[PDB]
């Protein structure tokens, strides 16, 4: 009742008087009604999960990135096409790409200790290929171009390259019971679950 | 009625867009959104396709077109697409150009095909798709595949035995025989015998390089039953099949 | 006893979802395991786990415990075409023949 | 290989939480429940 | 029909190019999208050279978009680390780079290339007329 | 004074807000203190902040920076009314009325072809709403041209499709002035807002004490035109974080970097300005006719292109005293050494421009193989992905000693896409194992079968009443109690309907 | 159905005079109000229920009803919103309305019932909190506050 109601208002306080048909309403109700957000549990203290919003940085101690695949992130949608301002730009517009690039700065600058960054490197259904967004492209280049591993400290720039960017990226397997998961070393799953199925210890 | 689009129905309502007195205010938004544009795998075209893209581009300056294609490869016609359209395109195109070399395969792979399309003339058997021979490169001429030991021949054509033949027993038969063939392969693969080999340089023959092509589905359950018989994992790419049919 | 431990998966699937209940009863009753003991029950396995994973997606979105059992039948009836609920991979371990 | 899955020592993560006084009202498992509302029930035979 | 070189084809009006299989037909786009944003090949050239958002590409499957995108990608990665090494160990990137006049600011222009490949624009049709209307919807006559 | 703090992070603003409120009190206990956000998040972020160092944080108003403009209006100028008379809701109904009316004006004709084809009126609606908005928009960030509009003049090398936007504005001021609601709105009110504060007594009544600004990055050139002349009587503070400590902004003309010489001065320490004086003006800095070029860092200049605009329009206030606190960070591990990188500006990029350069590879930084600060990781389905997080999360927490799960954060490009993974695997976690979460921004569905239920019911007058579409109304228990159809009942309704051949519409007449 | 039944029953609602100060609704200016006031009160070491609620029975007659309150220990921030705040004679106050009771409209207020049904939504803690929270506001606000 609130929110139709809230409609009909609106449009009574404008003065429209054609007769309406029902399907115009119809649909305008349904955006009313999905429209709204719960943020209200979010620094609660429970481990946050949350999309990235503009104009919210918040200083942590680690900050984890998902669902960085190309064209995923940034987000896309296009300029309404007969804007105007979108033709001849000044300084101070906003325009979602650039909020999205921008923020992706953000959680860089804002994370304290630990920055994790997350994409899916293969479809899992048809092992075809997917990508990193463009930004975290840019950001492993700048890595590469800008450190090397201690063990070869004369190689050659791109050699290197490739060779610290081949150490940062862990492809993590497809299935949980893929036993490399569990053989001891730095990554190593906590899940017990699935390790006596990884040792493949069961009986047919 | 409820405001719903579909797949055919999208380029539809472009082409129609286009075809109306209003669409030509259309058209000059797209010379100016893209004023270029290059067009791949354009041997197989539909006729509302290139309807649209030469009503945007045939004409005015400082605007190009690309359409790339190769007329021998258009295998799509059951889903709309029509050669003769592409023909057309030819027809009303000034300017054609040629690339000359395969990069793709062996050396032997070129020469085999080259040969079995030369064995009559005009094979395609439309005078406007004309076949020419074409030469391998130089960074393929090494190419070689050895199993045990000396090389094998590029091509390779299995001759059933026997004088009639029903398509149920050459299902059966050949699907069979690419089994065991495909399986020693594999077992010369885990030996390192049988190499796919550029030059020096080779690595052993993985249940992955081998490719099976077939027609249609039936026909691919018809191998992998098979050659799952035999004990060598395979998937089939175009499996459309759903998880809750299982 | 099994009438029990199931009346404690109904628990498990009341408060905490569904996925957490079908992984109780995966690792008490170690066919996650058994499956892949078995020959070709690898793939099998891969059904199991996928189908588990539409039934959180579908399983958010209907309110109900009930509903769900609803939903599914509905799916069994009808696979349709579409592209989510189509079979993934079976393993990408091994190299596999691309038919 | 030998294989085997690393264990947490430390609780994963103490109390911090923020509440309201109705977080402190919650409910009570045992012998006694807390409820706004009184259980016990009287009917009303006048007509 | 004449043969082609890459480097020599004129970018004006329509052209057709045709070639067997395995001709690298696939293999050339690359080419002639860095030739378009350099805005090379002299009288062959484009008039004005062209930024990433306004080359449109148009591919068969979903999934050659994806792979075209990626290659696209990486070459105009390579060619601007060729250009700001003036050397390169690839013949196409060599021959690019005699074509080039001034290396610096074609390193400035990839760079900003290489930016805008989040939005490069590589359709399928199916998916080219998907976007073109939602782009322009009165013309269209769309909701 | 506009008072403007420049920060590395935000944690030094927090606490420089807190300094402030901690000297100075206000004198009316009742008066809450203004402090601007763009979020919510921020907003609790803050006050969790303040309240653990006063011992209590209340009475502090959080605006929009829009919603408390127009809130301001009202107490400087009088005749205003609370909720102003132009709307992203309203003006989409009255333009769903001018429309029709301006239909064949020999200037709207492109529109004439876009609606008079058909409808039930659909797409005059979806029409109205997008063009509300956007004149939403211009009444922000381009209230000059309405000014022209609303004249009847038009703007010069302004794009095409102006010609049908224009007289439909005119057509809506003059509109809704017959229609007699109040003139007043946000493009022509701000002007003559900045114009009676230039020349007034510096006590205007009702205006609140002091100001605060606290993590927006971004605000429209209008409300800082409006901010510096507000400048000349409340105080407002301007906490604002950039990566950058010296000015990776843009520069308007040659003659426009004298003004920008001027100098930042520090709480901390001393006055400080950017690097290299003049010649990191010629340079290759600002250069040609543009903007800054290098931009030192690669990353930042490629990222930052909105803080760019931005920390332009913060420097162009006449007014306005600037402040600057940067804590230095030490590089060890690779994080530190990229946020620093970005701090001091510097390219640590290694190109290969030269071969005795391009051989030796020891010149880059050296990177110890133990460091977990920055990592990538390539996995297979959503699903599969968070359960690897999970999985790092718990081992970071093992790894060090203080580390509070309210200490982490995971972000997702669109949370509704990944929140039954989320909630399955954190869900199903063992209890030594188990660690809590909180999923916020998720869509807020508190009922899910009524809403339905109902839309469908307004679907009616299409509907075709195929059987199962009907009995997907009794699924609804409620629906079904104002019918008092039992559950156990509807189990035989489900046979009845099926066994008894009832499948197509409801009556003979439909 | 509620328009004339409610215009009537607010005035009553703001006429009527409270506590000994006999204080009219009615009599505050929009200067001496404070509307909705959302609070944070930090909590620092872990708050334990019996370490508690002894210090509260202690010193509070109403807390003699029903058992002790029961929380798990707790550490953090804790939430409210005043109803009203204002300030008479230069006094301040607290003013916190509640609704409820489906089953009666009489006296079933009184000073008995009312004590009553506070100890029964254990509102006791709830009143002690907030007068916690206005306390250290006013604490801040107020140059030298005394309670
Ligand atoms: N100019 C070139 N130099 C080096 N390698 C090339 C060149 N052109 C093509 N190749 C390689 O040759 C193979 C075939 O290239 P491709 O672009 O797929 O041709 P195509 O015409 O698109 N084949 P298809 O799509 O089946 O017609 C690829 O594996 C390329 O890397
Ligand atoms: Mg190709």
């Amino acid at each position: 009742e609130q929110q139709w109601q809230a409609i009909i208002a609106e449009g009574l306080g404008a003065q429209y008087g054609d007769a309406v048909p029902l399907s115009l309403l119809r649909d305008e109700l349904a955006q009313r009604l999905d429209q709204e957000r719960i943020s209200q549990r979010f620094l609660a203290g429970p481990v946050n999960i949350c999309t990235l919003m503009p104009m919210r940085s918040i200083p942590f101690k680690v900050v984890c990135l998902l669902g960085m695949n190309d064209g995923v992130y940034p987000r896309q949608l296009a300029p309404l096409g007969f804007d105007l301002m979108s033709q001849k730009p000044k300084r101070g517009d906003r325009s979602r790409r650039d909020d999205d690039r921008y923020l992706f700065l953000e959680a860089l600058i804002s994370a304290q200790q630990k920055l994790y960054i997350s994409y899916i490197g293969r479809s899992i259904q048809d092992n075809s290929e997917r990508f990193p967004s463009v930004l975290v492209q840019e950001l492993i280049d700048y890595i590469g171009q800008s450190h090397y591993l201690p063990g070869d400290e004369a190689l050659n720039c791109d050699e290197s390259e490739a060779r610290v960017k081949a150490h940062l990226t862990c492809l993590h397997t497809r299935m949980p019971f893929d036993p490399q998961n569990y053989q001891p070393g730095e990554r190593q799953s906590y899940a017990r679950e699935w390790l006596p199925a990884a040792s493949q210890a069961g009986k047919a | 009625r409820r405001g719903e689009l579909g797949f055919d129905d999208m380029l539809s309502r472009l082409d129609s867009a286009l075809r109306s007195e209003s669409g030509e205010v259309l058209a000059a938004a797209i010379r100016t959104r893209f004023p270029v544009a290059m067009i791949d795998e354009f041997q197989d075209t539909d006729p509302q396709q290139y309807r649209i893209f030469r009503r945007i581009w045939h004409h005015q300056p400082e605007t190009a077109l690309l359409l790339i294609g190769d007329p021998k490869q258009a295998i799509y016609a059951f889903r709309g697409a029509d050669i003769f359209t592409y023909m057309k395109a030819r027809s009303e195109v000034h300017a054609h150009y040629t690339l000359d070399t395969n990069w793709r395969s062996a050396p032997g792979m070129v020469n085999s095909v080259n040969k079995l399309f030369s064995q009559t003339d005009d094979a395609f058997m439309f005078r406007e798709i004309p076949f020419i021979p074409v030469k391998s490169a130089g960074k393929n001429q090494a190419l070689r595949f050895v199993f045990k030991g000396e090389t094998q021949p590029a091509m390779k054509m299995w001759l059933m035995e026997g004088e009639s033949c029903g398509v149920g027993d050459y299902q059966s038969t050949m699907a069979q025989v690419c089994a065991a063939q495909i399986r020693d392969w594999l077992q010369a693969g885990q030996r390192g015998e049988a190499l796919l080999m550029n030059g020096d340089d080779a690595r052993p023959v993985r249940a992955s390089d081998i490719s099976v092509l077939v027609r249609s589905r039936q026909e691919a359950a018809q191998v992998r039953d098979a050659l799952t018989l035999l004990e060598i994992p395979s998937v089939y790419l175009s499996n459309r099949d759903s998880v809750f049919e299982t | 006893v099994v009438v029990e431990e199931f009346d404690g998966y109904r628990q498990i699937w009341r408060k905490r979802g569904v996925m957490p209940m079908l992984r109780a009863l995966m690792s008490a009753r170690n066919i996650a395991e058994n499956l892949l003991a078995t020959a070709g029950g690898e793939r099998r396995l891969t059904d199991i786990l996928h189908i588990s994973e539409l039934l959180q997606e579908a399983g958010t979105q209907l309110e109900s415990e009930h509903a769900l059992v609803r939903w599914l039948s509905q799916h069994i009836l009808e696979p349709d075409s579409n592209a989510s609920s189509q079979q993934m991979r079976l393993e990408s371990d091994k190299h596999l023949v691309q038919i | 290989a030998e294989l085997n899955a690393k264990t947490l020592q430390r609780l994963p993560g103490d109390n911090w939480r923020v509440t309201s006084y109705s977080g402190l009202q919650q409910r009570x498992x045992x012998x006694x429940x807390x409820x706004x509302x009184x259980x016990x029930x009287x009917x009303x035979x006048x007509x | 029909a004449e043969t082609l070189d890459p480097l020599r084809l004129p970018l004006q009006g329509e052209r057709l190019i045709e070639a067997s299989a395995g001709t690298g037909k696939t293999f050339t786009i690359a080419a002639l999208y860095l030739r378009l944003l350099l805005g090379l090949g002299g009288s062959a050239a484009f008039p004005r050279p062209l930024t990433v958002e306004e080359l449109l590409v148009v591919t068969f499957t979903e999934a050659a978009t994806a792979e075209l995108r990626g290659r696209i990608r990486s070459n105009i990665h390579e060619l601007r680390i060729a250009c700001l090494r003036e050397t390169t160990d690839n013949p196409l990137y060599e021959r690019l780079l005699e074509e080039i006049d001034d290396k610096a600011q074609a390193a400035q222009w990839l760079l900003l290339a290489e930016r805008q490949m989040d939005e490069a624009a590589v359709f399928t049709i199916h998916g080219f007329c998907q976007r073109m209307l939602n782009l322009n919807a009165f013309e269209s006559g769309m909701l | 004074m506009l008072r403007v703090y420049h920060s590395n992070r935000l944690d030094v603003l927090e606490a420089l807000m807190e300094f402030i409120v901690e000297r100075e009190r206000l004198d009316d206990p009742f008066e809450p203190e203004m402090i601007l956000v763009q979020s919510t998040g921020m907003a609790q972020w803050l006050q969790m902040t303040l309240s653990q160092k006063f011992g209590i944080a209340a009475n502090i108003d959080f605006p929009l920076p829009a919603s408390f403009i127009w809130d301001m209006f009202v107490r400087v100028l009088p005749e205003i009314p609370k909720e102003s008379a132009f709307n992203k809701q309203s003006m989409s109904w009255k333009l769903m009325t001018l429309l029709p009316q301006l239909l064949e004006r020999e200037d709207f004709t492109l529109l004439r072809h876009y609606l008079t084809d058909d409808s039930d009126k659909r797409k005059l609606f979806q029409l109205s709403s997008k063009a509300a908005d956007l004149f939403d928009q211009y009444l922000v960030y381009r209230p000059d041209w309405l000014a022209q509009w609303e004249t009847g003049h038009l703007v010069e090398g302004l794009g095409e499709a102006q010609a049908w936007q224009a007289p439909l504005w005119k057509a809506l001021v003059e509109y809704t002035h017959q229609l007699g609601q109040p003139r007043w709105h946000r493009a022509n009110l701000y002007q003559r807002f900045i114009e009676t504060l230039e020349s007034a007594t510096t006590c205007p009544p009702g205006l609140p004490s002091r100001v605060f600004i606290c993590g927006i990055s971004a605000l429209p050139p209008v409300y800082l035109q409006a901010l510096q002349a507000l400048g000349k009587h409340i105080e407002i503070h301007l906490l604002f974080t950039n990566p950058c400590r010296y000015y990776w902004g843009d520069i308007k003309d040659p003659a426009y970097l004298a003004k920008l010489l001027t100098r930042q001065r520090r709480h901390s320490f001393e006055d400080r300005e950017l690097p290299l004086f003049r010649d990191s003006e010629n340079a290759g800095q600002l250069f040609n006719s543009d903007g800054e070029q290098d931009v030192g860092n690669p990353l930042l200049a490629s990222w930052g292109k909105l803080g760019r605009d931005y920390i332009y329009l913060l420097s162009d206030l006449e007014s306005s005293q600037e402040l600057d606190a940067f804590v230095d960070v030490t590089p060890d591990n690779l994080l530190h050494n990229i946020q620093s990188d970005i701090l001091e500006l510097e390219n640590r990029a290694v190109a290969g421009v030269n071969i005795e350069e391009f051989s030796r590879s020891d010149n880059k930084r050296p990177l110890d193989p133990l460091d977990s600060s920055i990592t990538f990781h390539v996995c297979h389905s959503p699903q599969r992905e968070v359960e690897v997080l999970h999985d790092r999360l718990l081992a970071m927490l093992e790894e060090d000693p203080t580390l509070t799960p309210r200490d982490i954060i995971v972000m997702v490009a669109d949370i509704d896409s990944y929140s039954p993974f989320i909630q399955a695997v954190f869900g199903s976690a063992p209890a030594d194992r188990y660690l809590p979460y909180a999923i916020s921004d998720r869509r807020a569905r508190q009922s899910h079968p009524v809403l339905e239920a109902f839309i469908s019911l307004l679907s009616l007058p299409d509907s075709r009443f195929v059987s199962e579409d009907v009995l997907a109304l009794l699924d609804v228990p409620v629906l079904a109690a104002r019918f008092d159809i039992t559950e156990e009942g509807l189990r035989y309704l489900r046979q009845w309907v099926n066994e008894s051949g009832i499948r197509w519409g409801i009556d003979d007449d439909n | 159905q509620w328009e004339p039944v409610l215009t009537e029953w607010i005035t009553a609602v703001l006429q009527a005079p409270l506590n000994e100060t006999g204080v009219s609704l009615s009599q505050l200016s929009a200067r001496n109000k404070q509307v909705e006031m959302e609070f944070y009160l930090p909590i620092s070491e872990p708050l334990i229920a019996s370490q508690l609620d002894t210090l509260i029975r202690q010193f509070d007659p109403l807390s003699a009803g029903c058992p002790p309150l029961e929380f798990m220990q707790v550490r953090g921030m804790l939430k409210g919103f005043i109803d009203l705040v204002f300030r008479h004679e230069g006094r301040y106050y607290l003013l916190a309305y509640k609704s409820n009771w489906l089953g009666e409209d009489s006296s079933a207020y009184t000073q008995q019932a009312m004590a009553a049904a506070m100890q029964a939504h254990r509102y006791d803690l709830q009143y002690q909190l907030y007068t916690l929270a206005l306390h250290r506001y006013l604490r801040h606000r107020i140059a030298d506050y005394d309670y």
